[PDB]
């Protein structure tokens, strides 16, 4: 039950966990990285009941 | 009846938009709070040395 | 267990519930009002036994 003001439907972003990985001397993040996953949830408001 | 010349400000009208629509200006707002994975929690930190 | 004074019977009276329905815009509440209904029920009294 949350609230919204001037709008037709409601977004809501989500967030995917990580892993971890081993960095060996000499080696750069850079080069292992995967990412966050992202991504919505829409709950669009009804009419005028 | 239904009432005569209502204003409709969903409706894209327009020379060339289809206006099918009812809600097509409106534009979604974001959400109250953001979505995040459930916490997981760690079993072994007080069991082994 | 009711008490009454020089009545002949007593009547109780009961009212319905309603029904919640979307209004388009442009569309007038009167045109799918539907009223709560209304009726009684009576209790009278028999003669001396």
């Amino acid at each position: 039950q949350r609230q919204i003001s001037s709008g037709k439907s409601a977004q809501f972003p989500v967030i995917g966990r990580t892993k971890a990985a081993y960095l060996q001397p000499g080696e750069s993040l850079d080069d292992k990285r995967k990412d966050i996953k992202h991504t919505e949830k829409t709950i669009n408001i009804d009419g005028l009941l | 009846a239904n009432m005569q010349g209502g204003q409709r400000l969903g409706t894209n009208q327009g020379k060339g938009q289809s206006a099918a629509d009812k809600l097509a200006l409106f534009l979604k707002v974001f959400g109250g709070e953001v979505l995040t994975a459930f916490a997981r929690t760690s079993v072994t930190t007080n069991r082994h040395m």
